[PDB]
């Protein structure tokens, strides 16, 4: 598995449009692009409101925040049994790929992943807040 | 994309906006400030004169109302100035810059007060 | 008398209060017939009003300057001057009933904890058991004390869940 | 009939009968002993 | 071409008490029994949520149909009780003789714990609670003259109640209609238009023509009620009817020969109010129901069922297709024949709006004899039917959002009217948001302007009739147009429909029944308060429906459901995002808006309409202080709430003392509700932990684990107590006031 | 008349103390949130899980107690 | 950015990962439980603080904990 490269010329579903789409943020900070393959033309529900028809073959959509992309991904996987993937696109033209980070959806365990933010203790074994006081910033006992 | 609509996308509407001082590019920000300030300043005198606390006084009503319209233009000019200070601290149009907006605010004050004074002269 | 109060039987304001209430009833009476249904009802009310004011005076209550009965709560003052029936005696009257209700409910709750499905015995009451426990509760003060002395009234501190501290 | 008597044993039905009985007893006592304020 | 036919299933369900002894049987989740107290609340909350018990539409429809028979059976018991209590515990017979001096009463209390003082002196040698339901006026209009007639109706009411409960059992356990039966919308409309409304109107016209009109004609003439002919004597003896109405001498030949003008003596078009009784002419009311009967019977032959002729409702919807709306009304027919919630959303909306229209028309055109001069009945009926309409409309929003979450399917809705509305919801809510802000400033800000100018000693600067004026010129023009209608635009009408438009007052028994209502600056200001508070209620409810499925905050709100508390403290906090919470908030604003409506009505009537007629003129209850005082918030506080609450707070020791008690008790329930609204279950679950510890210490801890109410139930308990306390407070204040002075 | 009012004042003092005292003794944790100390004195909630935890912090106990203080005074 | 911590009582049910509406969590190999897998939080910069993961954790007390911290455009869930 290798990191996919986004194709900006991918066709988009048949959608009239709505007022729930991108705002000025997309032009200044970032936006998100989700792409997938469709076996047949079908009607799905846009997370921004309304219904759109997915073309047979590749499809591409642009959303304002990550949660909107992953909300559509859940719908496509659960009902239509598709395998979408989405990116983060910056105004400068850079494209960042994510979900699936390594090509396998996170629900399935995969070798090569490195545990992060894992504490080898229980919640009840954290230190008291007094012992992490005056540490330069508000710090919870869980952080240390 | 965005929901197309005649109000959002129509030829007649677009041409009208493109001729307004705010959208008429190629004009110095100061001159646009004067043109905008004059229009608002002239109108601003109306409500103060007719519905102010001294509206029923024969001759003082005109003076008091216009003098209050001049005051509001001064407050608005301050709002324009500080807005430029906060917004532009670091693009195509010169107006949306620290240098451009400061000239724009100055023109609004000059135009606005001129409009208020011009409105008074119309009455007397 | 006590705390500056006076017996209601000797209170001028108390007597005047009775006349006011009877006068109000009499005023409504004279707009009806002698033995019509409304007239009979009003006369019945007046009889109860006269009986009520005689009973409170006969009970030896104390009336204030307002001319209304006041109750004595201190056990020493109550037993000293024969006001035990106002608060003192009713105090032990209520506690017997309150302990009766609470003790009966506790007995039933313990009884069903031994059953296979205690939760279904709480929404759907076991009426035969409840009636059995209802009658045996008359001796709750005796049974309650004996549990206390035998040490089976309270749970052990080690068998009760508590939050981290 | 077993199920019907089980329905009457449900909490809402028992409470209605119990409070109907309890209220009736208190109402009847005050009907024959009106205006009780002191044990006497 | 599926034929319209009767279709049922035999013995679908067995009649047994087995499931009566197994609470929660209807739901898979609750069938296992309780482990925590939360189970108990869940049992009652989901009892009537049929759509969630089963996914079968046929099973859902059958439960709805029989649950409706139970509702009908309950109304008949209630109606039977009202007729029975009129026969046995009322002064109706005495009231017929002296309607203007005797107060209606149909409830008597037992002499226990000293409550017999509530049996007030109402007249006719009778003691009882004065009623404001208007049943005496209704019975007189229909021609009831004895308690025997009231008694027979009550017995008939119980027989109908028994029939309704049998029908519900029969059509669920014995012969349950199939799903295809329920989906004959064309057939149902035909029967309900021509059969329910149409024949119902014609049948009632028969009663009025043959019973109400003769009886009320003699009652108004002064004949003693006991000496009036019985209704069957009027029916059997055409000679008697001819004396009262000569048209009866010609029989029914004029009807079939089209000489309908022969019936002009009892089918009139007078308009106005009957001077003797102050209510609408019954001859006018009979011609109304005869005209309405024909209109609905014609209306019931519009839809096609089995014989070709008629309209297909699907075809009508699909033909109405324009350039601005894409596909159009396509797909609505399938929505409205497969979603009960969608049907309920429409019907609640219009049924509630109808109840509000009833309130306005009944006060302005009093339809019963002696209804107008009974100010307690006028105030109660207007206020009752406004509250009923308010709750129904809020329900319409609730069940529109339920449809949006559960029954909405994007595949069936693509580019149709419904889809396009969802695709510019931000445009709709943003514009409606601005309108509410605009209306709040320019209506309530005027009151704040007046209050400040008045406190500063600048009355000449206020918005009022003696100062800067705001005249409802448009409303005043309409009042004048309707006043002159009989001259040119309604030539065959003798009088204007109402005396509110203009003219002369009608006085019955020395009291004003109705007189022209003048609209001034205060009326201009209060009306734009109504528009403000109504528009805000639309904003809250419409926002909930349009954003039920998703928003820019929760992109997948549909999966969370219709009734959930939040999506957690993330994204800054998402408390109360569900569409259920938009009904919860909408209830407060509906209560706020209708409270001003019934305060506006109460003060305007007492100030400008109601009063006592004397030689000099009309003296009103509050003496015409609405015009000068209702333009400031201080005026409402002092002149309306503080002054008129004198009656309720002085009620102790009289027959109205009950209203005083409920006035305090209502204040209590309202304040009690703020405990649930201002707090959260996190505090209460920890409090119960310490309380449970004490019970554990004494071996008296319950087997069903105590739990603090859920988040949603806290909001539901809060709003229910808030509404009950607030509404009951006004209820006590209105009745103790109007009964005392009115 | 003074008897009834004084006992209402006692209700105010005891209930206000109850709310404040619970907010302090449960500040460090509880069965519904054993590790409340790790979140601080003032936080919104722990989410809708475990039945719902609105107004569970010690800050919220003080917030509810201010109402009872105003009522008592 | 919020703080998300996984504690050693995890049983590797994967319910937290499925629940997360922003793909913040993932499963990694482990030897401390029967399932031989543990939850991980490699992408906490995308966490919004909904606490759907905590709602889904079966262990008592929770094995995944979210401590709301500094706010940002991503953690505040803004599309503008
Ligand atoms: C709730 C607390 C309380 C309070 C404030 C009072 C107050 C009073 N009691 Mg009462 N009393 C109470 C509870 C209380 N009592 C209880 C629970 C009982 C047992 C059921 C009694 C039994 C009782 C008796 C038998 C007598 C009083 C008497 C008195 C008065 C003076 C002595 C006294 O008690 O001083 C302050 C109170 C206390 C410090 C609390 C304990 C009081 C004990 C139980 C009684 C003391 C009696 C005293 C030795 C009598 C000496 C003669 C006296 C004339 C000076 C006073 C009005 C006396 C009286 O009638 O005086 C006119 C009296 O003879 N009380
Ligand atoms: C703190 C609460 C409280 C208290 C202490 C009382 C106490 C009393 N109330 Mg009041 N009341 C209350 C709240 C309270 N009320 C409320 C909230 C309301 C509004 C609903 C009323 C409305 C009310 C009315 C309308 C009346 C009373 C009356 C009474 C008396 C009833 C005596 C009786 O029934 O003996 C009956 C005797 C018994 C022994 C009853 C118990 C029976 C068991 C089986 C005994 C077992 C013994 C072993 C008594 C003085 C009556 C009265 O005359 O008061 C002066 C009366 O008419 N109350
Ligand atoms: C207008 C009032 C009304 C009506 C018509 C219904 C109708 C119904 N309810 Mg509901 N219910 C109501 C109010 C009402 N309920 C209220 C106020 C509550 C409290 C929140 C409930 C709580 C409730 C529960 C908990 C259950 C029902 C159930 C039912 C269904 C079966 C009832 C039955 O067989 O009765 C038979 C009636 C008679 C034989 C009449 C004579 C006997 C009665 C007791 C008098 C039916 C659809 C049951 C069901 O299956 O729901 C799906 C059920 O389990 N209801
Ligand atoms: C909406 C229905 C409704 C309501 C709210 C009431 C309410 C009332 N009725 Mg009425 N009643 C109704 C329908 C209703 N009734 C019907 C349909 C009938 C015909 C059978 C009657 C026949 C009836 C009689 C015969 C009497 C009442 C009486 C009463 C009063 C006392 C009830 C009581 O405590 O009984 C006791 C409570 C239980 C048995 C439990 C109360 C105001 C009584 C009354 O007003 O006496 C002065 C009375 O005597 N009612
Ligand atoms: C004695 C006759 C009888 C019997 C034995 C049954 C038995 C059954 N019915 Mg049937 N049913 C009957 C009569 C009967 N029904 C009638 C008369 C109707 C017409 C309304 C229906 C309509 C009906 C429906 C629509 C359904 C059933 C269902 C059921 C099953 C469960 C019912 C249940 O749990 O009820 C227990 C419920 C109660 C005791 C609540 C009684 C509610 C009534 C309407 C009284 C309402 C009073 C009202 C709230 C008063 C105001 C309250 C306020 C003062 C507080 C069971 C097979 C259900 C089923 O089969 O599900 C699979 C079902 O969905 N029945
Ligand atoms: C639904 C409403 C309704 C009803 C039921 C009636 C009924 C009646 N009207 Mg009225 N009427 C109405 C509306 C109504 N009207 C309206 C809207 C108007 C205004 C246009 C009038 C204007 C009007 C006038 C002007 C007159 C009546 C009259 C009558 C009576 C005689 C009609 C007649 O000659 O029938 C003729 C025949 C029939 C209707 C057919 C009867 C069929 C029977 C019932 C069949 C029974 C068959 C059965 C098997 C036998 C029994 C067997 C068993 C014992 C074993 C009758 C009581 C007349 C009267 O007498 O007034 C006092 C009269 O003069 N009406
Ligand atoms: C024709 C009228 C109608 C009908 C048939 C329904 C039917 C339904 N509604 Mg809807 N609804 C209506 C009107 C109607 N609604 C109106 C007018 C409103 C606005 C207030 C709503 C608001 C509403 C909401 C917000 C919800 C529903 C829901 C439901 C469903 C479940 C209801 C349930 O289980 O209740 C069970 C019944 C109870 C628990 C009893 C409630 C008791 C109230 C609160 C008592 C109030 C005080 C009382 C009347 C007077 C004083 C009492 C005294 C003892 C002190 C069901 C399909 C629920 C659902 O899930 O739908 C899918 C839901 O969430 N409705
Ligand atoms: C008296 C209490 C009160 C007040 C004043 C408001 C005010 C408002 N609510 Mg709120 N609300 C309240 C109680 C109140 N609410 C309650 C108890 C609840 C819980 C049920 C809600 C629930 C609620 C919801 C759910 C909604 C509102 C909405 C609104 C807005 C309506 C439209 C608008 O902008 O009007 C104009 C504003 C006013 C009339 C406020 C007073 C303005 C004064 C009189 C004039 C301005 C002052 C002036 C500039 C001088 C300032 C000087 C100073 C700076 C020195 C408004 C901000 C709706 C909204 O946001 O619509 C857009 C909305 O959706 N409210
Ligand atoms: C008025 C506007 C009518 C508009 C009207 O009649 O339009 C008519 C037009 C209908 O177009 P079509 O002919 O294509 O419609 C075919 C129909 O059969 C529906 O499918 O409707 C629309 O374009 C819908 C959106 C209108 C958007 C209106 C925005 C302004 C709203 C203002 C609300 C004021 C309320 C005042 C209440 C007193
Ligand atoms: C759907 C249709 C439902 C129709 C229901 C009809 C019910 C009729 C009940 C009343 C019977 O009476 C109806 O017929 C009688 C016989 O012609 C009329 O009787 C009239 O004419 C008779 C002719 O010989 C005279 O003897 C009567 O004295 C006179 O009153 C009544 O004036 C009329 O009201
Ligand atoms: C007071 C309060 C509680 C506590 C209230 C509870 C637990 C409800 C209490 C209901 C009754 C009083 C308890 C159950 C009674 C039994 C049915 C037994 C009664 C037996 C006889 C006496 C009838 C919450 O749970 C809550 C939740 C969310 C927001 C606000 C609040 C809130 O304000």
């Amino acid at each position: 598995w290798t990191v996919p490269t986004l194709n900006p010329d991918t066709p988009s579903p048949i959608f009239g449009g709505s007022t729930g789409g991108l705002l000025r943020k997309a032009q200044t900070e970032e936006f998100y692009v989700i792409t997938w393959e469709a076996k047949k033309e079908q009607i799905f529900e846009m997370p921004t409101g309304g219904a759109a028809i997915m073309r047979q073959g590749p499809n591409l959509l642009k959303f304002g925040k990550k949660e909107q992309c992953l909300a559509l991904t859940t719908q496509l996987r659960n009902k239509f049994k598709l395998t979408p993937c989405f990116y983060r696109v910056f105004p400068d033209g850079k494209v960042q790929y994510l979900h699936p980070a390594d090509g396998v959806y996170p629900e399935k365990v995969n070798a090569g992943r490195v545990g992060a933010n894992q504490n080898m203790r229980r919640i009840g074994q954290n230190v008291n807040p007094i012992k992490v006081k005056f540490s330069g910033r508000m710090m919870s006992p869980a952080e240390i | 994309g965005m929901l197309e609509t005649p109000v959002t996308s129509a030829p007649i509407v677009a041409t009208y906006l493109s001729n307004l001082p705010a959208y008429r590019t190629g004009v110095a920000p100061v001159l646009r400030g004067v043109e905008i300030g004059l229009a608002h300043g002239f109108l601003l005198a109306g409500p103060f004169i007719k519905l102010g606390p001294l509206r029923n006084v024969p001759e003082t009503a005109e003076i008091a109302g216009s003098l209050s319209a001049a005051g509001l233009v001064l407050i608005l000019a301050l709002c324009l100035s500080i807005y430029g200070s906060a917004q532009f601290q670091s693009a195509r149009d010169p107006l949306f810059s620290a240098d451009g907006w400061s000239e724009f605010a100055a023109g609004f004050l000059v135009g606005g007060e001129a409009g208020v004074a011009w409105a008074y002269v119309c009455t007397q | 008398d006590i705390a500056g109060l006076t017996p209601c039987s000797e209170s001028k304001a108390y007597a005047k209060l009775e006349k006011k209430e009877l006068k109000t009833l009499e005023k409504r009476l004279k707009q009806y017939e002698a033995d019509s249904a409304p007239a009979v009802a009003l006369k019945a009310t007046m009889e109860r009003t006269k009986a009520r004011f005689a009973n409170y005076a006969k009970a030896g209550l104390l009336c204030g300057n307002d001319g209304l009965p006041h109750l004595i709560a201190d056990p020493g003052l109550a037993l000293k001057y024969g006001h035990a029936g106002e608060v003192f005696i009713p105090t032990f009257g209520f506690l017997y009933v309150a302990g009766y209700i609470g003790y009966v409910g506790r007995q039933y709750l313990i009884a069903v904890k031994g059953e296979a499905k205690p939760t279904d015995k709480e929404i759907i009451i076991d009426v035969p058991l409840a009636t059995k426990l209802a009658w045996q509760g008359a001796g709750w003060p005796l049974a309650a004390v004996q549990e206390l002395q035998r040490g089976t009234l309270l749970e052990k501190e080690e068998n009760i869940t508590v939050s981290p501290r | 009939m077993k199920d019907f008597t089980t329905y009457l044993s449900t909490a809402p039905v028992i409470a209605t009968i119990w409070f109907t009985f309890t209220a009736g007893l208190l109402i009847e006592i005050n009907r024959y002993f009106p205006d009780p304020l002191v044990f006497s | 071409a599926k034929k319209v036919k009767i279709a049922v299933d035999r013995n679908p369900v067995e009649t047994s008490f087995e499931k009566w002894a197994k609470p929660g049987h209807f739901s898979r989740t609750l069938s296992k029994g309780p482990n925590t107290t939360t189970w108990i609340w869940n049992l009652h909350a989901d009892a009537h949520d049929f759509d969630s018990h089963t996914s079968d539409l046929e099973e859902i429809s059958r439960k709805v149909f029989s649950a409706h028979f139970g509702q009908l059976g309950i109304i008949f018991i209630w109606l039977s009780g009202m007729y029975f209590h009129g026969a046995r515990f009322s002064n109706y017979e005495a009231w017929l003789s002296d309607p203007t001096h005797i107060k209606p009463s149909a409830q008597v209390v037992w002499p226990i714990v000293g409550q017999e003082i509530l049996n007030g002196d109402v007249g006719g040698g009778f003691q009882g609670i004065q009623i404001t339901s208007g049943f005496f006026q209704l019975w007189r209009a229909s021609g009831i003259t004895s308690e025997l007639q009231l008694y027979t109706t009550a017995i008939g009411g119980l027989v109908m109640a028994a029939a309704m409960f049998f029908a519900g059992w029969f059509h669920y356990h014995k012969a349950a209609p199939k799903l295809e039966w329920f989906q004959n919308v064309e057939s149902m409309l035909n029967h309900h238009l021509g059969g329910l409304l149409g024949l119902g109107s014609l049948a009632w016209a028969g009663h009025q023509i043959h019973v109400s009109l003769p009886v009320n004609k003699l009652l108004d003439a002064g004949v003693d009620p006991k000496e009036i002919p019985l209704p069957h004597d009027l029916l059997l003896n055409r000679a008697i009817m001819a004396d009262l109405y000569p048209s009866f001498a010609k029989g029914i030949a004029p009807f079939f020969t089209l000489n309908w003008s022969e019936y002009s003596d009892f089918l009139t078009f007078k308009g106005g109010l009957n001077p003797v009784t102050g209510g609408l002419w019954l001859s006018d009311t009979a011609h109304h129901h005869v005209a309405i009967a024909v209109l609905f019977l014609v209306a019931g032959h519009m839809y096609r069922t089995n014989w070709g002729i008629g309209h297909s409702m699907k075809e009508i919807l699909e033909a109405h297709r324009g350039p601005f709306t894409g596909e159009g009304h396509v797909g609505l027919y399938e929505i409205l024949t497969t979603s009960w919630h969608a049907q309920l959303a429409i019907n609640l909306a219009l049924f509630g709006s109808l109840s509000i229209i009833v309130a306005h028309h009944m006060y302005a055109m009093p339809p019963y004899p002696y209804l107008a001069t009974d100010y307690g009945t006028q105030l109660s009926l207007f206020t009752h039917h406004t509250w009923i309409g308010g709750f129904c409309i809020v329900g319409a929003g609730a069940h529109a959002a339920i449809f949006m979450v559960r029954d909405y399917d994007p595949t069936n809705n693509y580019n149709n009217l419904l889809d396009r509305v969802i695709r510019h919801r931000d445009a709709i809510i943003s514009h409606l948001n601005w309108v509410c802000i605009f209306l709040g400033f320019h209506s309530f800000g005027l009151y704040i302007h007046n209050d400040t100018m008045s406190a500063l000693g600048r009355p000449q600067d206020m918005f009022s009739d003696t100062a800067i004026q705001l005249q409802p010129v448009f409303a005043q023009w309409i009042q004048n147009t309707h006043f002159l209608a009989p001259q040119l635009t309604a030539p065959n009408a003798l009088a204007a429909t109402s005396l509110t438009w203009g003219g002369d007052l009608v006085a019955v028994g020395g009291k004003v029944a109705m007189m022209p209502i003048s609209l001034g600056t205060s009326d201009f200001m209060v009306h734009h308060i109504h528009a403000f508070t109504i528009h805000v209620t639309v904003l809250i409810l419409l926002k909930g429906v349009l954003f039920a499925r998703s928003s820019r905050l929760i992109p997948d709100k549909a999966n969370l459901g219709f009734r959930f508390p939040c999506d957690g403290p993330g994204r800054g906090g998402t408390c109360q995002v569900s569409a259920w919470d938009h009904v919860f908030l909408g209830l407060f604003w509906m209560y706020n808006s209708l409270s001003i409506v019934i305060f506006h009505f109460s003060w305007k009537m007492q100030s400008d309409v109601w009063g006592t007629v004397t030689a000099s003129g009309v003296s009103h209850i509050t003496g015409g202080n609405f015009a000068q005082s209702a333009n400031t918030i201080n005026g409402w506080l002092r002149d309306f709430l503080w002054a008129q609450s004198s009656q309720v707070i002085q009620s102790y020791g009289s027959a109205l003392s009950a209203y005083g008690l409920i006035f305090l008790g209502a204040h209590f329930v309202w304040a009690f509700s703020l405990m649930f609204l201002f707090s959260g279950r996190g505090y209460w679950q920890e409090l119960i932990e310490s309380i449970v510890w004490a019970h554990n210490k004494l071996k008296v801890a319950p087997a069903i684990q105590p739990r603090a109410l859920s988040i949603t139930q806290g909001r539901a308990v809060g709003v229910a107590h808030y509404l009950l306390g607030g509404i009951a407070t006004t209820w006590s204040f209105f009745l103790a006031r109007i009964i005392s002075v009115g | 008349g003074d008897f009834l009012v004084h006992h209402a004042i006692a209700l105010g003092l005891h209930t206000t103390t109850l709310i404040l005292v619970k907010g302090a003794l449960d500040a460090r944790g509880s069965k519904l949130m054993p590790d409340k100390k790790d979140f601080g004195y003032s936080f919104p909630c722990d989410g809708p899980g475990r039945g719902g935890t609105c107004d569970i912090s010690a800050y919220d106990a003080f917030y509810l107690a201010v109402f009872w203080m105003l009522n008592t005074i | 950015a919020h703080i998300v911590k996984i504690y050693d009582t995890c049983i590797g049910c994967t319910q937290c990962v499925r629940a997360c509406p922003l793909d913040v969590l993932e499963m990694v190999p482990w030897d401390g439980c029967k399932a031989s897998q543990m939850a991980s939080a490699p992408r906490t910069e995308d966490c919004v603080g909904c606490k759907r993961c905590e709602t889904a954790c079966p262990t008592d007390f929770l094995s995944v904990r979210v401590y709301l911290g500094s706010e940002s455009t991503r953690s505040m869930g803004l599309s503008y």
